[PDB]
DNA sequence: TGCCCCCCCTTCGGTGCTTTGCACCGAAGGGGGGG
């Protein structure tokens, strides 16, 4: 029945009127199915017939619901949504089963036709008008307007969720040791009461909902485990995901691979070790969802690795506030990381992965810091605190990073864990110049108009060189000059550039880059024994720099 | 009482900023604080038909366990009308930075006794989140002058003047400066006698409705040049590059006579003797760097900017300017926490003290340029914030080319 | 042929710098999942 709750007032955006779009013509057979749908809603007062004075319209359709014999009605409010006022959505996130505590007695209820039991602001209803064409448009046809929240309107989800929160608020305060997870219209209700008094409180909640017009059909009332909830299965001591089925295909299109990656991401919350870097790489540089992409060798391997992981069964456990949260991260290669969160060993609450490339140039320590940050945020959301960490980086390594790196950087209290591959700085720059090492004065210049440049050096041991460069930039020639000095020097080198751009990248100790040229420089720094790297201002006659600058010119 | 008509700036809409996640202890505190405020009618439960939002969180001082709600109105304040356009703004007294000690008092509670323009309240909505998204967010808007809104000190200015003037009447030697929800009260009395007239001030206000700063210890540290008795080619290149940078700030600094000391393609570790004409150049440049730069004055119509550099071993350098290379203040912040393991905590405390100094000195906070990744800052900073205000800031990544400020 | 939310991966376009490309960042496309 329609809630007697007060309506929420809503406005159109200023200056805008209502939608006015002819319903697409449809067959007479579907038209009276249409007719059928509205006749019965009209008997519950969910809609009312209107006429030609109302100058607005919007078209209607329906999709099969997974019910045996039920259907979903929908009206294409795309245009009205555009002209409706902006809303502050109150759904801030998705509850996760790893955030639940063990409960003695559990129930899952769903409200029936939640949207159609919430009324719509009276002054607004005339903008929800829709027409059902009659006699193949020979006559004007039947016209209705909504008296309740329409499915397909921009404001319906928020107003319904907001209305449910006010209806639940009395019952939550009345009995504070009953957990109620409220997701749209789905209610998880847990308690530490014996199943006797539990079911009393349940019936009492149901009656409270029904006085406000929210039915709870028996069909959607789950009373025994395993409970179906939010895509998972809740068992008394553990939880699992509902079965994940991945596409198996002879020929793969872009859109197929897009679906596969998304399934694997969804699986990564409980299946440890999932990787998607090589599968997602197939989507780069493509131009159509229907374009057929052949799997690379590395993508077949990664897919096969994920398939072996997924055929093992797995479960998460529930949250024990009386114990610490522990998060352990492993390194997987090519910028991929995987993590487990647990409280007792080998009993995961959940798992996850971090694999984003932030920036054109980075290194493992930065990315480890980013994974730590992602896990820290996820933990606040699910449990309201951050975990203690277990990381495969030595205290010496981290300390060498936050001293020789100029940006403030911190990670929370952690313990070293020996699970190779370890995270390590792949080279360090000397703080002082190296005695007995050759001194290279590097420089590169480019002509922006011609896109032609040179890179070269001169040396205290008397060495000199100049390489022509075609189709390059100013910044590339400078990187190129450092590239050659590292190429032609020994294990220990002193280098002096006048490009703080180049100094800026390299001083940050990157171990990977989207640039092949920067990648080449990294491979060379890793081979070296000692490197000192010094900057000087250009075009000031400084001995060394001016010699090489003149040579490059 | 009658409300004062308030407007946003022409062509601007209210704030639409997402709530970020909060820990358990902070969510609990907001829920206790906000439900007591709703009972007293200071805020009102609202729904999603209000399209505006502003992030909220909570801060607990080391000295006082009592939690303090803190709303980030930074966006709202940028879009609110000037109250210097309506001339309802309050000036800053240049007699505060002269004082021996300055205490800071949180007087935000005085605002909760003045109603806010019915048409403006919707712009003040905020949303309390849910652990594990157990429920949708809970929304309120203010009915009274909000803490942290730039309009509250302006609307309530007149009320503040009359509450204080007996105290100012009776202590003409003390200077009191309101800055948003805070009173900065400075005096020259002895360390323990100063504190007692602080508590006398408290109960005059308590009748109706942090720690001691010390400004004359806010030493200015300038640009320094090393001194050794031997000088390598690398030492002179590092010094030439450092003074070539300083010539953008100071005037009459020359490098011609240390530059061609390095004539030729030399090794970096070869020890070059100093010309007499080079010691002439260097001993001179050292004292242009001695005393401050002629011709740099504060301008209240322009913003203040603050740059910070991490230097290591717990130390942090900073510069405050309005035009580039015309610093009004250069300083060095040190950490006395003793933990010696946090870089974000140190920077967070550095921003509060630097900002505090600009309030005492100029009456407003600068926009910071922070040497940290956006996502590292945002993961942790609220853990260490203790001020009732929040400055503007942006994130920068510039490696040192010179270590100019060491 | 509809709506709202979270997540990930890719691509695109705006901003600002004592630039002439570059690096950063937010938004919008695709996908997963929930209702
Ligand atoms: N494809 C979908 C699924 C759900 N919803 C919104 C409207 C629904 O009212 C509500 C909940 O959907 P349910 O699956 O729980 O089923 P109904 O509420 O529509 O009907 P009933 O629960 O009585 O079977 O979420 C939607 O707009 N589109
Ligand atoms: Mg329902």
């Amino acid at each position: 029945p329609i809630s007697p709750i007060e309506t929420v007032p809503v406005k159109l955006k200023p200056g805008m009127d209502g939608p006015k779009v002819k319903q697409w013509p449809l067959t007479e057979e579907k038209i009276k199915a249409l007719v059928e749908i509205c006749t019965e809603m009209e008997k519950e007062g969910k809609i009312s017939k209107i006429g030609p004075e109302n100058p607005y319209n919007t078209p209607v359709f329906a999709i099969k619901k997974k019910d045996s014999t039920k259907w979903r009605k929908l009206v294409d409010f795309r245009e009205l949504n555009k002209r409706t006022q902006d809303f502050w959505e109150v759904q801030l996130g998705i509850p996760h089963p790893a955030g639940l505590k063990q409960k003695k007695s559990v129930t899952v209820l769903d409200v029936g036709d939640a949207f159609y039991s919430v009324p719509l602001d009276k002054d607004f209803r005339k903008y929800t008008a829709f027409t059902i064409p009659s006699i193949n448009n020979e006559t004007p046809g039947i016209r209705y307007q909504y008296n309740v929240l329409p499915m397909g309107w921009k404001g319906s989800p928020a107003i319904m969720q907001s209305s449910m929160t006010k209806i639940l608020e009395p019952f939550r305060k009345q009995n504070p040791d009953i957990v109620i997870y409220q997701y749209v219209d789905d209610l998880y209700v847990g308690s530490d009461l014996e199943i006797g008094q539990h079911r009393t409180k349940i019936e009492e909640l149901r009656q409270h909902l029904l006085r406000w017009g929210f039915t709870t059909p028996d069909k959607k009332h789950q009373k025994e485990p395993p409970f179906l909830w939010m895509g998972y299965e809740l068992h008394p001591d553990k939880w699992t995901v509902q079965p994940i089925v991945l596409p198996e295909k002879d020929s793969w299109t872009v859109n197929d691979i897009q679906k596969l990656v998304g399934k694997l991401n969804w699986a990564s919350q409980i299946y440890a070790g999932i990787k998607v870097r090589q599968l997602s790489k197939l989507l780069r540089g493509t131009k159509a969802l229907t374009e057929v992409v052949p799997l690379t060798e590395e993508a077949e391997l990664e897919l096969a690795e994920n398939r072996e992981i997924l055929k093992e069964p797995v479960h998460g456990v529930y949250y024990d506030p009386s114990k610490d949260l522990i998060a352990e991260i492993q390194k997987q290669g090519q910028g991929q990381w995987t993590y487990q969160i647990y409280q007792e060993p080998f009993k995961n609450l959940k798992t996850g992965k971090y694999a984003r490339m932030k920036g054109a140039h980075t290194n493992d320590v930065k990315q480890l810091t980013e994974a730590v940050q992602k896990i820290a945020t996820e933990s606040i959301v699910i449990w309201g605190k951050t975990p203690k960490f277990k990381l495969p980086i030595q205290k010496e390594t981290w300390e060498a990073w936050w001293t020789e790196y100029w940006q403030a950087t911190w990670i929370p209290e952690w313990e070293f864990v020996n699970t190779p591959p370890l995270v390590k700085l792949w080279y360090q720059l000397e703080k002082e110049p190296i005695i007995g090492a050759e001194t290279f004065y590097v420089d590169g210049a480019a002509n922006r108009e011609t896109k032609l440049g040179k890179a070269g050096y001169v040396t205290d041991r008397g060495r000199q060189k100049v390489v022509p460069l075609t189709d390059t930039t100013n910044q590339k020639t400078e990187l190129q000059a450092i590239h050659l000095a590292l190429q032609d020097s020994g294990l220990e080198v002193n280098i002096v550039t006048d490009s703080q751009y180049a100094l800026g990248i390299i001083q940050a100790q990157p171990d990977k880059s989207e640039s092949e040229l920067v990648s080449q420089i990294i491979e060379q720094l890793i081979k070296k024994e000692k490197v000192y790297l010094a900057w000087v201002p250009a075009h000031k006659g400084i001995g060394g720099n001016e010699q090489v600058d003149k040579l490059v010119s | 009482i009658e409300t004062v008509p308030v407007k946003l700036k022409p062509g601007m809409d209210g704030p639409k900023v997402k709530q970020w996640p909060l820990t358990e202890e902070k969510i609990k505190a907001l829920v206790e604080i906000c439900t007591e405020m709703e009972k007293e009618g200071k805020i009102s439960k609202i729904g999603p038909e209000n399209p505006y939002n502003t992030p909220v969180f909570a801060i607990k001082k080391k000295d006082s366990t009592k939690w303090r709600k803190l709303v980030d109105f930074r966006e709202l304040n940028k879009r609110t009308q000037d109250f210097w356009e309506v001339q309802l703004g309050i000036p800053h007294p240049a007699g505060l930075k002269q004082k021996k000690s300055v205490t800071v008092l949180d007087v935000g509670d005085a605002y909760f006794s003045v109603p806010l323009d019915k048409d403006f309240r919707k712009y003040t909505a905020f949303t309390i989140p849910s652990i594990n998204n157990e429920t949708p967010g809970i929304r309120y808007q203010y009915n009274v002058l909000p803490q942290g809104w730039k309009g509250s000190p302006a609307i309530f200015q007149s009320s503040m003047t009359k509450i204080l003037e007996p105290f100012r009447k009776q202590n003409p030697d003390i200077v009191i400066y309101q800055y948003m929800d805070d009173l900065y009260v400075g005096s020259d009395l002895e360390i323990g006698q100063h504190r007692t007239k602080i508590e006398e001030l408290r109960q005059h206000l308590l009748r109706w409705g942090g720690y001691e700063l010390h400004p004359d210890k806010w030493t200015v540290q300038p640009i320094v040049l090393p001194e050794k008795d031997s000088w390598t080619v690398n030492d002179i290149q590092k010094l030439v590059g450092k003074l070539n940078w300083a010539s953008q700030i100071y005037a009459g600094i020359k490098v011609r006579q240390l530059s061609k000391l390095l004539r030729g393609t030399k090794a970096l570790t070869e020890v070059v003797p100093l010309t007499e004409e080079a010691e002439l150049e260097l001993a001179e440049n050292r004292e242009i760097l001695k005393e401050p730069v002629h011709g740099v004055y504060y301008d209240p119509s322009k913003d203040l900017i603050a740059e910070i550099q991490k230097q290591g071993q717990g130390q942090w350098t900073y510069q405050i300017y309005q035009e580039p290379f015309k610093n009004l203040k250069t300083g060095k912040y040190a950490r006395m926490k003793g933990a010696h393991t946090n870089d974000v905590k140190q920077l967070t405390e550095a921003v509060q003290k630097i900002a505090t100094e600009s309030i005492v000195i100029w009456g407003k906070t600068p926009k910071f340029k922070l040497p940290i990744q956006k996502e590292t800052w945002e993961a942790w900073w609220t853990e260490y914030w203790q001020a009732t205000w929040i400055p503007e800031w942006e994130f920068v990544n510039t490696p040192p080319l010179v270590k100019l400020w060491y």
